[PDB]
């Protein structure tokens, strides 16, 4: 029932400035300590700041890296908690979790990138099977959301209907740009005997919702 | 500032087999605390107080460990269990974690899914040529491809990305994606992709003929 | 730094529950709320250091303040709730205390009882006050003012 969407998350540019906001519901948010706890795959898994319920004064903490540039605050009052991120980073790159009671519950996570890049809209290419295709018992499809920076981009099929036996794959780097696929299968007769279609966003407000259609003669 | 070592840095397990995972604390601490992760999602706390299961937790996992060497135990290993494991100090401050530990599920040997793509007709349309081939649901994680043009091996311009293992059953598939021009794409008309897996000697190949053939 | 504390949290406490006994219609409770159980020979327990001992108390604590939400949950804008109110505050300062003292907020955790008696929760705090609040932070048990 209690739920931690953390929202605000972007590309900034070295030396910039950047707000996490985190909302709470499911429990007396009053009462809770919270945390920004921060992750990436080089350092991986690394607390960020801690804030403590009224009960305890609002008691701040925060680790040495982030220690002058962070300011973290809540607003008891609105359920939430915020990072407002200051002087940022390179390193400060990598997904944001906003966080329980002392650890307890946990939000998604936005990802937060600071780099000199720009954005790029991701490219959606339907991967339709092929006009002298084998169509077997099973049949796969797919999506080629090409190019785009930055990370990440959320791609479901029928809107999260067809979520079973699809596999999104993780992005790789290009030309520093971002190229990844989803296969989804369906059974043969399903399709093109019903409509699947891929979505995909990415924040670079691109939202699309191309359709996996037949190829023609 | 108290520096958590987690033991193995991934291990691959067999169902209903004992996984044992550690966590070592640079300096003796009054409880450690566990969270295991898995991969696309935010982590959750698995144990606490050295060992107490979060709510959610299957009784398999047993939290272990007192000062300074801390471990948890999953009794008899599930595939649900397949993720990361991070330790946890809240010593003092700043709070600590460690490496993390994949564990992987080993099932079994079962071999991949071939299905090749042709360029879409909106990829052709801007000028660019991507021929992706996704091989599916494989295990072992090792697997092979090899991108035949005009039946023969262009070696360059793939890109191989992998996924985890599946969560239902527990896979491993990868995706390759063969990127070329529109020009490049348009000199040519054999296009193969074929897959090579412990699974069988005879590679698997799925493929095309530019012209519609 | 005081130990007016304990002291004072145990009288302000019963005078909620007096209160109680007087407001309009008083009635048990749709749904049972769990409190932390009415534990009896704190044998096996005081044998343990200060601080699982702390814990434990803490978790107790952020138990039964579910309970006593859980409870508020419950019911309208009446006396009862008003009041549950009010020691739902109450519980919220050992649970700083606790928390304060061992430095983060645990989850709720303990053997409960099932109770549809509002008594039985102005109960449940006492019963830690009187026990496993006063017989930790008396032994040495740096606890919180």
């Amino acid at each position: 029932e209690v739920k931690l969407e953390e929202s605000g998350g972007g590309l900034v540019q070295p030396g910039g400035s950047m707000k996490l906001s985190c909302a709470a519901s499911g429990f007396t948010f009053s009462d809770a300590w919270m945390d920004w706890v921060r992750q990436s795959p080089e350092k991986g898994l690394e607390w960020v700041a801690e804030i403590r319920s009224k009960v305890n004064n609002h008691a701040i903490h925060y680790a040495e890296s982030v220690k002058g540039r962070f300011t973290v605050s809540r607003d008891d009052s609105k359920s939430s908690v915020y990072l407002q991120m200051n002087s940022l980073r390179a390193e400060d790159t990598g997904i944001y979790y906003c966080s329980g009671w002392s650890f307890l519950y946990w939000g998604q996570g936005t990802l937060v990138t600071v780099s000199a890049a720009k954005t790029t809209p991701p490219s959606v290419y339907p991967l339709a099977p092929g006009s002298a295709a084998q169509t077997n018992s099973m049949v796969t499809l797919g999506c080629l959301v090409k190019g785009y920076f930055p990370e990440p981009v959320t791609v479901t099929w029928n809107s999260g209907s067809l979520s079973s036996g699809v596999h999104t794959f993780p992005a790789v780097l290009q030309s520093d740009l971002y190229t990844l696929s989803s296969s989804v299968t369906v059974p043969s007769s399903t399709w093109p005997s019903e409509t699947v279609t891929c979505n995909v966003a990415h924040p670079a407000s691109s939202t699309k919702v191309d359709k996996k259609i037949v190829p023609r003669d | 500032q108290v520096v958590l070592t987690q033991s193995p840095g991934i291990m691959s397990a067999s169902p209903g087999e004992k996984v044992t995972i550690t966590c070592s604390a640079s300096s003796s601490v009054s409880y450690m605390y566990w969270f295991q992760q898995k991969p696309g999602t935010s982590p959750k706390l698995w144990i606490y107080s050295t060992s107490n299961l979060a709510s959610g937790v299957p009784a398999r996992f047993r939290g272990s460990g007192s000062g300074t060497s801390y471990s948890l135990t999953i009794s008899r290993m599930e595939a649900e269990d397949a993720a990361t494991y991070y330790c946890q100090q809240r010593s003092g401050y700043p709070r600590t974690f460690g490496g993390g530990t994949k564990l992987e599920i080993k099932r079994a040997d079962a071999a991949p899914t071939v299905s090749i793509f042709p360029p879409s007709s909106e990829q052709l349309t801007s000028g660019g040529a991507s021929v992706v081939c996704f091989l599916n649901n494989f295990y072992p994680k090792d697997i092979n491809v090899k991108w035949k043009i005009d039946g023969s091996e262009r070696q360059n311009g793939v890109l191989n990305s992998w996924t985890d293992q599946d969560s239902k059953d527990s896979t491993y598939s990868m995706s390759s994606t063969l990127t070329l021009t529109k020009d490049e794409y348009e000199r040519h008309n054999s296009y193969t992709c074929e897959a090579t897996h412990k699974t069988s000697t005879s590679p698997i190949v799925k493929s095309f003929n530019r012209n519609e053939c | 730094c005081d130990l007016r504390v304990l002291s004072k949290l145990l009288r302000d406490s019963h005078v909620l529950h007096s209160r109680l006994s007087q407001c309009p219609e008083v009635h048990p409770l749709p749904t049972p709320v769990l409190l932390p159980a009415v534990d009896f020979s704190l044998g096996e327990w005081k044998t343990q250091m200060e601080e699982t001992k702390a814990q434990d108390i803490l978790g107790a604590v952020t138990l039964l303040l579910e309970g006593v939400m859980a409870a508020r949950g419950q019911l309208g804008p009446t006396c009862l709730s008003s009041l549950l109110g009010q020691l739902s505050g109450q519980v919220r300062l050992l649970l700083g205390a606790l928390q304060s003292l061992l430095g983060t907020q645990l989850p709720p955790r303990g053997r409960t009882t099932a109770h549809k008696d509002p008594n039985a929760i102005f109960l449940s705090f006492q019963h830690l006050l009187r026990g496993k609040v006063r017989f930790l932070m008396l032994v040495g048990g740096s606890t919180l003012c």
